[PDB]
């Protein structure tokens, strides 16, 4: 209706019409799936190549040593979040000499989040991320969704035709804590596969994974460096 | 109609609409309870999750305000974050600027202040959830505020904010909270909480305690684990 | 033209300042006042009605003095003029301070002329609804200037400003000889306001004010008790 | 903190296996008077971790109310981090070298020890910002009296027990009181381990 | 000047000299070092006379704004607190000792003492100003436990004789006050009352 | 003419601020009544103590604040725009003691809450406070006071007055009252305002329901007088 | 609600004893002090029941200036409830032409138009007891 402009209008039923379109702009993304093993958390991705002709648009981006994100969203909002990190978790290595913890970096996040739909200015976040990193506590797999509320989950997934691998992640989540680093990757691989129509296939130029782990340090493999995990899943149904 | 946009146009018959859209927001949301024993303030929350993705702890409505003071949110969940930190931020500048633990009478009244401040301008709009504040001391006994959008904030012997909080305060004035101890009444809030519950049009919750008086030596913390099932094992033996 | 009856920093096609005129009607539509200037001092009186028996008379003043030479009395918003009272102390004292002598009437009022325009330049503050009249003795020679939200200044000689200031001005230019004297300013004065009065006029209801050469003082209920029983 | 007017004595710390134990006087001496003697130099930061410090004690001070809250604000989110006694130690060393830089530096020799997944932290940030890991550490005078004599002990045998490490402060604050002008007979010992933080005293010598 | 305070059971009892000296020059001989901070809380000023002045003004505003919005009488912690954030951060030019003594119904009696350079600390008696290095060694003699008022004042009145007669900035008549639940009491002891030797 | 009411800075054809009216008119929401008496050598001012719930606590709705020992108010309307006008006032009273010394008489004390008010209605930032703010105080020179000075920006001195939804009622009552020349004394004064209350309302009353505050020559500081002592004055009043 | 009416019988004839004895007073304060205790609670039926039986008591004792001091009283309690002031006011009524002599008659009446006037449930009392005053 008439509510339907501005951040600081509240509707007759109770809504913030702009948050629920805000959260609606991550539906336009790539789907992207997050999950975190007892030791692991791994985050893949499904990248879009504007042309064929075209490197395929970055989608799991760098953070710090042990904190990594997934942009589902616009790519302005998306790139302004994670500078926004990267900021926060330098700031915290130099004050704090200690790896600024997953769960408070996003608890900045929200935030910082929240400020956009309170007051008018600007446009909420329109970017859902998947924070994943790993701290004294373990793994985190977080979503920072743009009405400023995260949900730390197991298995994660945003983006467009992201709930058949939210529903294959609700199927096997049991199997997600007690596996390795290959078999959780292998799930991550499935159920961004399960996202995709049929005629396409996961191809090693439109997947990207990124790991963080108990002695390994954030790494985002793209081309070939996805081929020795890609190669041995089971062939969809 | 035309006199709603905004939160400082009054309407013709002198009411602010903003805020009472704000009240209907965070009745929207689910219901988080506040009782006050004998010697303490025990808060609980019906913390639905939304998916089974979920990490049985995630976006939690239970916030500790300060050392003392403990907060159960309930409607939108990023405006009662902003709260929380708005309130430890109070709490904080309080402790520094007089040295000791802000009482919660101030520091709800300080949070109901600044609340009610962003329905006043245009360019802000009203909190879209309500928030009950708690917290003990032998000094000053044990105190529960609740504080709604509209600003308004004063003390509560005991109080429900959410979907059913008339349901909720239905079997609440039926409990002796004058008397009772927070041990009990940790098992008579769990018991409350289960019967105000669809069951049907929400899919499953997680419930949640919290409590501080006497029995926690004045600090507000999570209850125990070991106590908080049987708070949920009476809650069961109730059959609602 | 209802389309630019709502800013006041637009103009209409025909020219005009809407939101100017809008003040000034309201200021039209305010409590009456009047004032005398006469060859040996000025008055100022307005009619000072309370909704019921149960408001002080005496708690809020209309008639307010600006310094020891200078007067104020209104037809109009009440709380813009407190502002505007303390805008015209404000800047009194300034010029005192800046000159080590008493402001005169025309520069006092020209600088409250000055602050009531200062509202009218800017989308968000609405033009002062009050248009003040002004006593005062400067160089021996009496002065009556009214400043309106507009911010225009003039120098009347007498004249009736809020509730029926028509028939107030039809009343002077016949009772108003330029020759006059104080007493019979104030007579004209209290005249003028019965002839725009609703009810008795009581010592309470009505506040005057001489600004003759020895300054602005506001008479008290006494003095306005023996010049109405004079009067009537 | 240009001129200080409350100061403090040295302070002592020696780290052992299984935690680290401080030591501290007692004796607040505006220039050469014994203002205040009951003043405390060594309290807990956290579970896991505990400081003290010589200097402006008001300067100290401030930084225990910053800490406390610093600390507290820790806790509150609930999330289980705590500052570990490295993390303290960083934060001091930026916190003094950003007040140094602007010529407004807290005239306060800090010392912050701690116990953390079995290994003890032992680090000191001087008035201006120095800070530097050794297995025994005083501040002010002890560097010149006590802090000798731990060498010798830990160059010989780096490890120490907690009697040892109690006599050896001891051994350490007494000969500050001989030949120290500042000293105070009244001085708390920390002890941080796995069973938490303690402070006990004060302690008289013969 | 010599300012001491003394918490006894049920209330304390603080005095101070009535000197102020220009340098060189006696410009008050009746100066008040017990300066009113609330119905039950007072504050001696030791040092600057003007940083000591406005510093007490500006803490009773806060304080006095701060106990009508709890609608609950302060807590002398409370008093302790504002001096001490507002020396510290005015230490640099801000020269002024403030020794406040009150009565709260949280704690009761209490004496907290800030020395010039923002130092919180409570105890049971605080002697501050030039004074204070001179009856250092005969108020230390005379200390004792369970004072009365009757005791107290006794050895607040010696105290400051002592330092009085021993100091030369410091003189003039004796200000003491008994502060505790029952009320305040001001007594001020000029010529014979003073003890002397 | 309707389209004028929907900001506060524009003035309507006829020369009205609709946005002040509203807020005026919004005062009324809170569903309660404040009337105050000025008596002779009292000002004591009685208003509605509504606690519809079992669980609420009495102690913290009291609506009676102490602005300072020496001057009172009763916010009647809006409860969180009446609690931060309150808050606003202590600031004022507190700036004036430390400017100037002395205690801030009343007068000058809501009459610099209400030309916040003003400055409020001219510029078009904040929605004006819709709470109307009664003080009390006895001042030196000029006995017992109260003044009534509302969102608009106007303040006046009261011999009796009253603000919420029944005021007409209520001071049309007090006119009918005050005209009787007659000893004000304390009791005569809480029961006269007891009693304009009660008709006004048309209800019996019942101790739990009032909150009442006094201010005395005698004892010039604020006191709310327990329930005891307003039981007292309601038989005191019935026979 | 607390239905003290169980306590009002057993009391009622032992002062109603010690009345007819002719002290009275004492007896007054005891049933003032009962209704006042009663009124509070919310005892409607013992409420009247103790003011019939006072206004009886006092009329039968001949104590015509105690029972006109005592009917006002009665009349203007606090919260008094107003079943029972309509059945003391019947009761006066009732008793108005048992008594004969015609200054205690009119200052009975006077007392009981006083008391019943501007009162709708005692309305049709009033008009009797008008109607009686202009009869005589």
């Amino acid at each position: 209706n008439q509510y339907d402009n501005d951040v600081t209008v509240w509707s007759p039923q109770g809504r913030i019409h702009q948050i629920e379109y805000a959260m609606e702009a991550v539906k336009q993304g790539s789907a992207t799936v997050g999950l975190k093993s007892k030791t692991h958390a791994v985050l893949v991705a499904l990248k879009r190549a504007q042309s064929e002709l075209a490197a395929h648009q970055k989608k799991i981006l760098h953070v710090d040593n042990h904190i990594g994100i997934s942009i589902a969203g616009l790519t302005a909002d998306a790139r302004l979040l994670c500078n926004f990190m990267r900021q926060e978790c330098l700031d915290s290595r130099f004050v704090f000499d200690r790896p600024l913890p997953v769960s408070r970096l996003v608890s900045l996040i929200g935030s910082k989040t929240q400020i956009p739909t309170q007051r008018y200015g600007r446009r909420p976040y329109g970017v859902g991320l998947l924070i994943a990193g790993y701290d004294d506590m373990g793994p985190h797999i977080f979503q920072t969704c743009p009405s400023a509320n995260y949900f730390d989950c197991r298995a994660m997934s945003i983006g467009a035709r992201s709930q058949s691998a939210r529903t294959y992640l609700e199927r096997h989540m049991s199997e997600f804590m007690e596996c390795n680093l290959n078999e959780l990757v292998k799930h991550g691989l499935r159920a961004l596969r399960e996202t995709l129509p049929a005629e396409q296939d996961l191809t090693t130029k439109n997947v990207s994974i990124g790991i963080v782990g108990k002695d390994l340090e954030f790494t985002i493999y793209d081309d070939d460096d996805v081929s020795p995990f890609l190669e041995g899943l089971e062939e969809r149904p | 109609t035309g006199y709603d946009l905004s939160a400082s146009t009054f309407s013709p018959d002198g009411r602010v609409f903003q805020v009472e859209y704000a009240m209907k927001a965070v009745e929207n949301s689910s219901t988080a309870i506040g009782i006050r024993c004998k010697d303490g303030v025990v808060f609980g929350v019906e913390k639905l999750v939304l998916s089974k993705l979920y990490e049985e702890g995630s976006n939690k409505r239970l916030f500790n305000v300060d050392r003392h003071v403990g907060m159960a949110v309930a409607g939108l969940l990023a405006d009662a974050r902003s709260l929380a930190d708005i309130a430890r931020e109070e709490a904080s500048n309080f402790r520094s600027n007089f040295g000791y633990n802000i009482p919660l009478k101030h520091l709800a009244d300080r949070v109901a202040m600044y609340v009610h401040a962003y329905t006043l301008y245009s360019a802000v709009r009203p909190f879209g959830c309500s928030f009950m504040l708690g917290s003990y001391s032998v000094n000053d006994g044990a105190q529960l505020y609740m504080i709604d959008p509209s600003g308004v904030s004063y003390g509560y012997w005991g109080c429900a904010i959410g979907k059913a909080r008339q349901a909720a305060k239905t079997e609440i004035e039926k409990l002796q909270m004058k008397e009772m101890t927070c041990r009990d009444i940790v098992k008579e809030v769990a018991k409350i909480i289960y019967i105000v519950h669809d069951e049907v049009k929400d899919k499953a919750f997680e419930l949640e305690l919290s409590w501080v008086g006497e029995l926690t030596n004045g600090r507000h913390e999570i209850v125990p684990k070991d106590i908080r099932e049987e708070a949920e094992k009476y809650a069961k033996e109730s059959l609602k | 033209e209802r389309g630019y009856s709502f800013s006041l920093t637009t103009f209409s096609p025909s020219g005009k300042l809407v939101q100017i005129e809008y003040a000034l009607a309201a200021v039209a539509g305010g409590a009456p006042s009047v004032g005398i200037k006469a060859a040996n001092g000025v008055v100022l009186a307005t009619e000072k009605k309370q909704k019921s028996i149960l408001y002080d008379e005496r708690s809020v003043h209309k008639v307010e003095p600006i310094t020891k030479h200078i007067g104020l009395v209104y037809s109009g918003m009440g709380p813009d003029y407190r502002v505007l009272v303390h805008r015209a102390r404000k800047l009194a004292q300034q010029y005192y301070l800046v000159y080590q002598e008493p402001i005169p009437t025309a520069q006092l009022v020209q600088r409250v002329a000055s602050v009531m325009q200062e509202y009218t330049q800017s989308g968000g503050v609405r033009p002062f609804g009050v248009s003040l009249l002004i006593c005062g003795w400067n160089e021996g020679r009496p002065y009556l200037f009214q400043s309106d939200p507009s911010g225009a200044y003039f120098a009347w000689k007498a004249t009736a400003m809020g509730k029926n200031y028509v028939n107030g001005k039809t009343f002077l230019e016949k009772r108003y000889n330029e020759d006059l004297e104080l007493e019979d300013a104030i007579h004209t004065a209290i005249l003028t306001l019965k002839e725009s009065f609703e009810g008795q006029m009581t010592e309470d209801n009505i506040e005057v004010g001489i600004c003759n050469e020895a300054g602005f003082r506001r008479l008290t209920p006494t003095e306005v008790k023996d010049y109405l029983a004079a009067i009537a | 903190t240009q001129n200080p007017m409350v100061t403090g004595t040295s302070v002592l710390g020696v780290k052992f296996e299984g935690g680290v134990v401080i030591a501290a006087d007692m004796l607040g001496s505006y220039g050469s008077l014994a203002r205040f003697r009951n003043i405390s130099r060594i309290m807990r930061v956290n579970n896991s971790t505990m400081l003290g410090a010589s200097g402006d004690y008001a300067d100290f001070q401030y930084l225990k109310q910053v800490l406390g809250q610093m600390v507290i604000d820790e806790e509150l989110l609930g999330d289980g981090h705590s500052y570990s006694p490295r993390a303290i130690h960083s934060w001091l060393t930026r916190a003094m070298y950003s007040r140094r830089s602007k010529m407004n530096p807290l005239w306060n020799t800090m010392v912050i020890g701690g116990y953390a997944d079995g290994e003890s932290f032992l680090g000191y940030v001087d008035m201006l910002g120095v800070a530097y890991e050794a297995p025994s550490l005083a501040t002010g005078y002890g560097a010149y009296l006590a802090q000798p004599l731990l060498r010798e002990v830990l160059e010989k045998q780096p490890v120490l027990s907690q009697t040892e490490a109690r006599d050896l402060v001891e051994r350490c604050m007494r000969v500050l009181y001989y030949r120290d002008a500042r000293s105070y007979n009244r001085f708390q010992i920390a002890t941080v381990t796995e069973k938490g933080v303690e402070i006990e005293g004060p302690l008289s010598t013969e | 000047t010599t300012i001491m305070a003394v918490q006894f059971d049920g209330g304390v009892v603080l005095g101070a000299d009535s000197r102020t000296t220009t340098g060189s020059y006696i410009a008050n001989r009746v100066t008040d070092k017990l300066t009113p901070i609330h119905d039950r809380i007072f504050c001696c000023r030791s040092g600057s006379a003007a940083d000591t002045q406005a510093v007490a003004d500006a803490v009773t505003y806060q304080l006095g704004f701060h106990s009508i919005e709890l609608n609950e009488p302060p807590l002398v912690h409370t008093a302790a607190s504002l001096f001490k954030e507002m020396c510290y951060r005015y230490r640099e030019d801000l020269m002024a000792g403030i020794i406040i003594a009150g009565w709260d119904p949280q704690e009761g009696g209490q004496v907290y003492s800030v020395p010039m350079g923002g130092m919180m600390v409570r105890q049971s008696f605080a002697i501050g100003g030039s004074g204070s290095s001179y009856i250092y060694g005969y108020v230390d003699a005379t200390y004792r436990e369970g004072m009365t008022k009757e005791e107290c004042l006794q050895f607040t009145a010696n105290a400051l004789a002592l330092a009085m007669e021993r100091d030369g900035s410091s003189g003039g008549v004796i200000r003491l006050a008994a502060i505790a639940e029952s009320g305040v009491e001001r007594q001020v002891l000029l010529g014979d009352q003073i003890p002397k030797f | 003419s309707a389209g004028f009411d929907r900001h506060i800075t524009i003035f309507s054809p006829e020369g009205r601020l609709y946005q002040v009216e509203y807020a005026f008119k919004a005062i009324n929401q809170g569903g309660l009544t404040s009337v105050a008496v000025r008596g002779k050598d009292c000002a004591v001012i009685v208003t509605q103590k509504k606690v519809p719930d079992k669980l609420l606590d009495s102690s913290t709705v009291t609506h009676l604040f102490k602005i300072t020992e020496n001057i009172g108010c009763v916010m009647t309307g809006m409860t969180a725009d009446s609690r931060s006008q309150v808050q606003r006032a202590r600031y004022e009273a507190a700036n004036w003691k430390y400017k100037y010394g002395y205690e801030i008489p009343v007068d000058m004390l809501c009459k610099r809450i209400a030309d916040i008010s003003q400055v409020y209605t001219q510029n078009a930032e904040m929605r004006p406070l819709g709470c109307c703010m009664i003080l009390i105080g006895i001042d030196e020179e000029q006995g017992p006071q109260v003044y009534k000075c509302d969102p608009a920006g106007y303040y006046c001195g009261f011999k009796a007055t009253a603000a919420g939804v029944k005021q007409t009622e209520s001071t049309s009552f007090l006119e009918k009252k005050v005209k009787k020349k007659f000893d004000w004394t304390f009791e005569q004064t809480v029961e006269t305002a007891i009693t304009c209350l009660s008709t006004v309302l048309s209800i019996d009353f019942k101790p739990s329901e009032i909150e009442v505050g006094v201010v005395t020559v005698e004892n010039p500081k604020f006191r709310i007088l327990t329930e005891a002592e307003i039981d007292a004055h309601l038989v005191a009043l019935a026979e | 609600e607390v239905d003290y009416s169980a306590t009002v019988d057993q009391r009622l004839p032992e002062c109603a004893k010690l009345a007819k004895e002719g002290r009275l007073q004492e007896v007054i304060e005891t049933l003032l002090s009962l209704e006042k205790q009663t009124r509070t609670a919310s005892d409607m039926v013992s409420t009247s029941r103790i003011l019939v039986a006072v206004v009886k008591m006092c009329y039968e004792a001949k104590e015509w200036d105690l029972l006109n001091e005592n009917i006002m009283l009665l009349s203007k309690r606090r919260s008094q409830l107003k079943q029972a002031v309509a059945k003391m006011v019947q009761q006066c009524c009732t008793y108005v032409e048992e008594i004969t002599d015609l200054p205690i008659k009119l200052r009975l009446i006077d007392t009981l138009r006083m008391v019943t006037e501007g009162k709708i449930y005692v309305e049709i009392e009033r008009a009797r007891l008008t109607k009686t005053l202009a009869t005589i």
